C-alpha cells in the first residue's frame, strides 16, 4: 500500500524460493541455447577470474558494449524463440479463453521495431 | 661557466692574447635548437678585441680558450650570457646559449 | 646445420651460396636434381603404380603486397592550376600496363580515394576498359606496355574525351564523349592514380615537340597543352605515404570528439564516440588519438595539498576513463613523441620503434645507457586486474609526467603499474590514446588532477604555469592519425652524381651544387614544412 | 606598443609560426637488403666501409650534413621506413634510421656526443668502418681505425637493413663495400663479412638514390605506384609436413 518492501537487500540475504523465480529466465535461456547444439565454452580469464572470485550503489551500465555480427544474427532467432515461448503462454490463453486473436499473435517478423523491445533487452542482455 | 667541444682541431698553438683583435664566425642558436644569430648569415667575419667586455662573458672567455684555425661549440649558462633579464625581443629570461664558432683570424 | 647464405662458398664460416629459393637456384644443380627425381619418379611409373598428378589448382594473391593498407598513388597538379574555361590536352605514358587510372581530378579530391569512385575525379581505367566518375561503366579499350593516353578537356561544353595512341576512345555506344555533363565547379586538374608496381608518366606540355599524339588528334581540333605557355615546371602534388596527426573533421564518417564543460565537482573532459557503429559500413581499426599540444620536460634534469609544493612542482597529470562496454585490451593510454607515424591495424607494445643508445668510456664500461622510444604507453587490458564489474567507475588510467626529471609513471584505478618509461631531456611528449571502437563510447580525456600533481594545462600553456585549477582552452583539441594529406614534390633536387671509380677505389658519390628551402616549423606540433 | 608587442610575442617562439632556410638532404644506398628471421639464410654480422675525399665545411651559411650509419625498412618493403621523401633529413632523424657524423651518434632526430680518439667532425681523407650486428641487437663504428665509445643496440629487428649516408651539397665520397666493389683499408672485425656478399647472384650491386625520385626532365619523371614487399629476401625454407 505504501510501495515498501524488504525484498532489495542483497542477493546474499534473499531466502532461496525467492530465487528460482530469477534463474527460471536463466534456465530457460541455457535450454534454448543448448537445444540448438551450441557449445559454450569458459576461457581462461573466466575461470581465473572465477578463482579470485541498504548498499552501496553500483549500477551496471549494461547498454554500452555492443555483439558480433554473428552473434547479433544468432540471438535474431533465439529471441524469436523468446516470443515464440510467449506465443505458446498466450495460446494456452486462448485455449482457455475459447476464442479472440490477439494482436501480437503474428508470427515474430510480423511485429514492428516498438512492438519487439522485450525480446531485445532479454536476448542481447544475456548475451552481453 | 663555459665548456667546449672542439669541432674541428686548430693549430692548438695560438692563443688570442690581451688587446688583439679576435675574428670569429659564429652561429649562436638556443638550447632547444632554434637559431637566433648567425655571422655567416650576414656573410661577415665578426671581429671583437679580447679581455675588453665588447661581448657577452661566455663568448669572451669560449673565444679566449680557443684557438687560431679551430672550430668549436661554445655553451654559455645564463649567468655569463644575458642573465635572467634576457635581450628583449631575442633571448627569452635564463636561457643557455650554444654557439657554434671559429677563430679564423688573430689581430 | 647452421649454414648460411652468401655470394661465394666458404666452409670455415658455414656459407653455402646454394641457399636460395628453388625459383633463384643455379641452373647446374638445378638440371641435375631436376633429371634425377625427373627419372626417379618415371621409373616409379614404370613400375606400374600409375601417378595421377592433382589439377593445377588456381590461386591468385591479386598482387598486393604493398606497404600496409597503400594500394595506389595519386599524382597531380596544383590546385592553383585549376582550368575553369578552355581547352585543354595532356598526355599520360604507361611504362607498364596494368591498374592506372588517369583524368581530370577537381580541388578537393582526397589522397586515399581510388579515382572516379566518388564525385571528385572523371579518370579513365584501361586496365579494365572502365569509365569512372561516382562509378564504373564500360568505355574504351586497354592499353598495353608503352601506351600513350592522352586526356583532353573542354570546359566551354563541358565535355571530355580520351586518346589511346591517337585513336580516340568510345562508350558501348559509338558516342565519343566520355563525360559530357558537368559543371565547372572549382576547375579541374591533370591526375594519375598508379597501382602496385605500376610506372607512368606525364607530359603537361611544356615543349610540345615532346607530345607524342597531339598532332595526331588534338591540334587542329583546337585543344592547348596545359603547359603550353607556362615558364616554369608545374608543381605536382602526390599522396602523403607517411601518416599525419590531425583535427577531426566535424563531418568525419565515424569519429565524433564532444567537448564537456568542467563543473564545479567535475573536470574538463574530452570525450570520443563514434558516430556510425553498429551500422553497416562501420569501421573497425585501431585509431590512434593524441591531444594536440604536447608536453616539454626540463633541459637538464636533477641530479588539502600543500600549495608551496604545488606551486614549485613540475609534475603534471591526465586521466583517460575507458567507458563501460568498451574492450579494454583494445585500448592502450599513454604519450607519444613527434616522431609517430605508425599506422598498423594491429597495435602492440612489443612492436614499438625503440633503441638503446650505449656510450661508454674508453676502457669499455658503460657509464650511460639511454633509452629512446616514440610511443610510451601501456595497455588497459592487462593494466586493470580487478576484472568483472569495471562499473563502479570508469576505468581511469592516471598518467603522470615529472617534468623535472623524466620518469613516466601510471596510476589504474588508484593503485601504482609497475610499467614506468625514463625519457630524454627536453623530449616532447603528446598525451595519446589508441583505441579499437567496440562500442558507441571509446574512451574520455579527463584533465582533471590528483593530489599534489598540476594538471595539465599548467604544463601546456605559459600563462597557466601556476594555475592549479584544471582547464580546456579551446586550442587543446582532440587529434587522429590520417592519410587524407597531400605531399608537394619539390621542384628541383639536389644533383648527385654515382659512378663506380674502379674495383679497388669503390663507388663515387658526388653532389656538389648547393640546394635550399626555407621550411616553416609549428611550435605547437613540433614539425616542420616547406 | 611596438616595444611591449616584440617584446612579449617574439622571443618565446612559441606561437608565430618559425622560418629557417634549411640546406636539402638526400641520401644513397647500395642495392642490399639484408635482415635477420629466424630458420632463414642471412649472415647476422656484415661490415661495410665509407671513405670521404672532400667536404667543404660550410657551402652555404648552413653547416654541410654528413651522416653515415645503417638505416631499416618498415617491414619486408624496399622502402626506407619512417621518412621523408625529401628535405633536410638525413641519417639518424628517426627511429628506423641510425647515424654517425664523427661526433655524435643520430638516432630519433637525437643526437648524444660520442667519445673517439681526436674527436673531430667529417673531413677529407677520413675513413668511417660501419658494423652492423644481428644476433644481438648492435651497431658500432670505427673511424680511421679506432674504435667509437659508442654502440647502438636493443632496436626493432624487424625488417630489411642496409648501408646508408645521407649528406647535402659538398661532399665526395666512397662506398667501400669489400670484394671487388671496393678494398677495405682496414680488416674487418673478426666474424662480421663485406656486405658485397649479400648481393643476389642474378642482381647487380650498386649504389642507388634512397628514395624515389631525383633531378630529371619534368616529363620523363617516371612516376612510381605501391612496390612489392621483397618477400624474395628472405629465404626461409618451409616445406610441406610429411
Ligand atoms: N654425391 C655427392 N657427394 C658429395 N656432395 C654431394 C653429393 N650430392 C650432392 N652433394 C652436395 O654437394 C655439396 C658438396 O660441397 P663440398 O663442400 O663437399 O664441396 P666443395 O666446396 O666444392 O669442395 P670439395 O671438392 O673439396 O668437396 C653439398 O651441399 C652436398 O650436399
Amino acid at each position: 500500500s505504501s510501495k515498501v518492501q524488504p525484498l532489495m537487500k542483497p542477493y546474499k540475504l534473499l531466502s532461496e524460493k525467492e530465487k528460482e523465480i530469477y534463474r527460471w529466465p536463466i534456465k530457460e535461456s541455457l535450454k534454448t541455447m543448448l537445444a540448438w547444439g551450441w557449445r559454450i565454452e569458459r576461457t581462461r580469464e573466466g575461470d581465473s577470474m572465477a578463482l579470485y572470485n541498504g548498499y552501496s550503489p553500483r549500477a551496471i551500465d549494461m547498454s554500452n558494449v555492443t555483439l558480433s555480427r554473428d552473434l547479433h544474427a544468432m540471438a535474431e532467432m533465439m529471441a524469436e524463440n523468446y516470443h515464440n515461448i510467449w506465443a505458446k503462454k498466450k495460446k494456452m490463453e486462448l485455449e482457455s479463453k475459447g476464442g479472440g486473436n490477439h494482436p501480437l499473435l503474428v508470427p515474430y517478423d510480423t511485429l514492428t521495431a516498438k512492438e519487439k523491445a522485450k525480446d531485445r533487452e532479454k536476448a542481447q542482455d544475456i548475451l552481453k | 661557466g663555459v665548456e667546449i667541444e672542439t669541432i674541428s682541431p686548430g693549430d692548438g698553438r695560438t692563443f688570442p692574447k690581451k688587446g688583439q683583435t679576435c675574428v670569429v664566425h659564429y652561429t649562436g642558436m638556443l638550447q632547444n635548437g632554434k637559431k637566433f644569430d648567425s655571422s655567416r648569415d650576414r656573410n661577415k667575419p665578426f671581429k671583437f678585441r679580447i679581455g675588453k667586455q665588447e661581448v657577452i662573458k661566455g663568448f669572451e672567455e669560449g673565444a679566449a680558450q680557443m684557438s687560431l684555425g679551430q672550430r668549436a661549440k661554445l655553451t654559455c649558462t645564463p649567468d655569463v650570457a644575458y642573465g635572467a633579464t634576457g635581450h628583449p625581443g631575442v633571448i627569452p629570461p635564463n636561457a643557455t646559449l650554444i654557439f657554434d664558432v671559429e677563430l679564423l683570424n688573430l689581430e | 646445420q647452421g649454414w648460411t647464405y652468401g655470394i661465394q662458398q666458404d666452409v670455415k664460416n658455414r656459407r653455402n651460396p646454394r641457399l636460395v629459393p628453388y625459383t633463384l637456384l643455379d641452373d647446374r644443380t638445378k638440371k641435375s636434381n631436376k633429371d634425377s627425381l625427373r627419372e626417379a619418379v618415371r621409373t616409379l611409373l614404370g613400375y606400374g603404380y600409375n601417378l595421377e598428378a592433382p589439377d593445377q589448382d588456381h590461386a591468385a594473391r591479386a598482387e598486393v603486397c604493398s606497404g600496409t593498407g597503400e594500394r595506389f598513388r595519386i599524382f597531380r597538379a596544383e590546385k592553383t592550376y585549376a582550368v575553369k574555361a578552355g581547352r585543354w590536352y595532356f598526355e599520360f605514358e604507361t611504362v607498364t600496363a596494368g591498374d592506372m587510372r588517369v583524368g581530370w581530378s577537381r580541388p578537393g579530391c582526397q589522397p586515399d580515394q581510388e579515382l572516379g569512385s566518388d564525385e571528385r575525379a572523371f579518370a579513365f581505367d584501361g586496365f579494365k576498359a572502365q569509365r569512372w566518375h561516382q562509378g564504373n561503366e564500360h568505355y574504351g579499350r586497354s592499353w598495353q606496355a608503352g601506351d600513350v593516353v592522352g586526356c583532353m578537356v573542354d570546359m566551354n561544353e563541358h565535355t571530355m574525351m580520351f586518346t589511346l595512341n591517337g585513336e580516340i576512345l568510345l562508350d558501348d555506344s559509338g558516342s565519343e564523349l566520355a563525360f559530357k555533363d558537368f559543371d565547372v565547379g572549382d576547375g579541374f586538374i591533370p591526375v594519375c592514380s598508379l597501382g602496385v608496381a605500376q610506372v607512368g608518366r606525364m607530359n603537361f606540355g611544356k615543349d610540345v615537340s615532346t607530345l607524342k599524339y597531339f598532332t595526331i588528334c588534338g591540334l587542329q581540333e583546337g585543344y592547348e597543352p596545359f603547359a603550353v605557355n607556362t615558364n616554369r615546371d608545374i608543381t605536382m602534388w602526390l599522396s602523403k605515404r607517411l601518416p599525419q596527426f590531425l583535427q577531426v573533421p566535424s563531418n568525419h564518417e565515424h569519429i565524433e570528439v564532444t567537448r564537456i564543460d568542467g563543473t564545479i565537482d567535475s573536470s574538463p573532459c574530452l570525450k570520443v564516440t563514434q558516430k556510425s557503429f553498429g551500422s553497416q559500413n562501420s569501421n573497425t581499426d585501431i585509431m590512434f588519438y593524441r591531444l594536440s599540444m604536447p608536453i616539454e620536460c626540463a633541459e637538464v634534469f636533477s641530479k588539502r595539498d600543500d600549495y608551496d609544493f604545488l606551486m614549485q612542482t613540475s609534475t603534471y597529470y591526465y586521466s583517460v576513463r575507458i567507458f563501460p562496454g568498451q574492450e579494454p585490451a583494445n585500448v592502450w593510454v599513454g604519450w607519444i613523441t613527434s616522431d609517430f607515424h605508425q599506422y598498423d591495424t594491429g597495435f602492440d607494445l612489443d612492436r614499438v620503434r625503440t633503441v638503446t643508445v650505449t656510450l661508454g668510456d674508453e676502457k669499455g664500461k658503460v657509464h650511460e645507457s639511454i633509452k629512446r622510444s616514440n610511443c610510451y604507453m601501456v595497455c588497459a587490458g592487462e593494466s586493470m586486474s580487478p576484472g568483472q564489474g569495471r562499473n563502479n567507475n570508469g576505468l581511469e588510467i592516471g598518467c603522470v609526467v615529472d617534468a623535472a626529471s623524466g620518469l613516466l609513471t601510471f596510476i589504474a584505478n588508484g593503485k601504482e603499474l609497475s610499467t614506468y618509461y625514463q625519457v630524454e631531456p627536453s623530449t616532447k611528449l603528446f598525451p595519446a590514446v589508441f583505441a579499437q571502437a567496440t562500442s558507441p563510447n571509446v574512451f574520455q580525456f579527463e584533465l582533471g588532477r590528483i593530489k599534489n600533481v598540476m594538471p595539465l594545462s599548467a604544463g601546456l600553456f605559459k600563462s597557466e604555469h601556476k594555475n592549479p585549477v584544471p582547464q580546456c582552452p579551446p586550442r587543446l583539441h582532440v587529434q587522429f592519425l590520417s592519410h587524407v594529406l597531400w605531399s608537394r614534390m619539390p621542384n628541383q633536387f639536389l644533383k648527385v652524381d654515382v659512378s663506380r671509380i674502379s674495383e679497388r677505389q669503390g663507388w663515387l658519390v658526388q653532389c656538389l651544387d648547393p640546394l635550399q628551402f626555407m621550411s616553416l616549423h609549428i611550435p605547437e606540433e613540433n614539425r616542420s614544412v616547406d | 606598443n611596438q616595444h611591449l608587442i616584440c617584446d612579449n610575442l617574439l622571443p618565446g617562439r612559441d606561437l608565430l609560426l618559425q622560418t629557417r632556410l634549411v640546406n636539402h638532404v638526400s641520401s644513397m644506398r647500395p642495392n642490399i637488403f639484408l635482415g635477420v628471421s629466424e630458420g632463414s639464410a642471412q649472415y647476422k654480422k656484415w661490415y661495410y666501409e665509407l671513405m670521404v675525399d672532400h667536404t667543404e665545411p660550410f657551402v652555404t651559411a648552413e653547416a654541410t650534413h654528413l651522416r653515415v650509419g645503417w638505416a631499416s625498412t618498415e617491414g619486408y618493403s624496399p622502402y626506407p621506413g619512417g621518412g621523408e621523401e625529401w628535405g633536410g633529413n638525413g641519417v639518424g632523424d628517426d627511429l628506423f634510421s641510425y647515424g654517425f657524423d664523427g661526433l655524435h651518434l643520430w638516432s630519433g632526430c637525437i643526437a648524444r656526443t660520442v667519445s673517439s680518439p681526436n674527436q673531430h667532425l667529417l673531413r677529407t681523407d677520413d675513413v668511417i668502418s660501419c658494423c652492423l650486428d644481428l644476433s644481438a641487437p648492435s651497431i658500432s663504428f670505427r673511424i680511421n681505425g679506432q674504435p667509437v665509445q659508442g654502440m647502438f643496440e636493443n632496436f626493432n629487428i624487424d625488417g630489411l637493413f642496409f648501408p646508408v649516408v645521407s649528406f647535402s651539397a659538398g661532399i665526395k665520397v666512397r662506398f667501400l663495400l669489400g670484394g671487388r666493389h671496393g678494398e677495405f683499408k682496414f680488416l674487418p672485425p673478426p666474424g662480421y663479412a663485406p656486405c658485397y656478399e649479400a648481393v643476389l647472384p642474378k642482381e647487380k650491386l650498386k649504389v642507388e638514390h634512397s628514395r624515389e625520385y631525383k633531378q630529371e626532365r619534368t616529363y620523363t619523371r617516371d612516376l612510381l605506384g605501391p612496390t612489392v614487399s621483397l618477400t624474395q629476401a628472405a629465404f626461409t625454407p618451409i616445406p610441406v609436413d610429411t
